[PDB]
């Protein structure tokens, strides 16, 4: 299994609703390698200074994105989201 | 943490390799069963797949 590269799990961002767990951006890493979330996957685009105030609790506005081509491209809603414990 | 699976592996796992298994969050885009191999790499699976059941049930009838 070599194609297996990018069939391993990657962690996700948390929110407050009861909604879906979204990848932050559409890339995450396996095995040794940087790989892309499929079209259509549910994402966070975040800036890099928001990214820096990612805590465990809800204290940053979260762009919600769908990916394409690995873009996480925003729908124009907003969720509270951060890291898990 | 929250690891959800974002491509399932449709190959076959021999499971003289597989070592545990576990389910990913319900609240993932996609149910996935995760299978941990003898080398540690973690390979998410189709739950609806029938070979997928089969491991499962090879792994908990090692108990």
């Amino acid at each position: 299994y070599e194609e297996a590269r990018c069939a391993c799990p990657a962690r996700h961002l948390n929110n407050t609703n009861g909604t879906v767990l979204k990848l932050l951006g559409c890339h995450y890493f396996c095995n040794g390698t940087l790989c892309t979330a499929p079209d259509g996957y549910p994402c966070y685009n975040l800036t890099a200074q928001q990214v820096r105030t990612l805590t465990t609790y809800p204290n940053t506005s979260c762009a919600v994105g769908v990916c394409m081509k690995g873009t996480c491209v925003k729908n124009g809603t907003m969720e509270q989201c951060f890291k898990t414990p | 943490g929250r690891e959800c699976c974002l491509e399932y592996f449709k190959g076959a796992i021999p499971l003289r390799k597989l070592k545990t298994w576990y389910q990913t969050s319900e609240d993932c885009s996609r149910d996935a069963i995760v299978f941990v191999t003898v080398q540690g790499r973690a390979i998410c699976s189709d739950p609806n797949n029938k070979r997928v059941k089969n491991a499962v049930k090879y792994l908990q009838s090692l108990e």
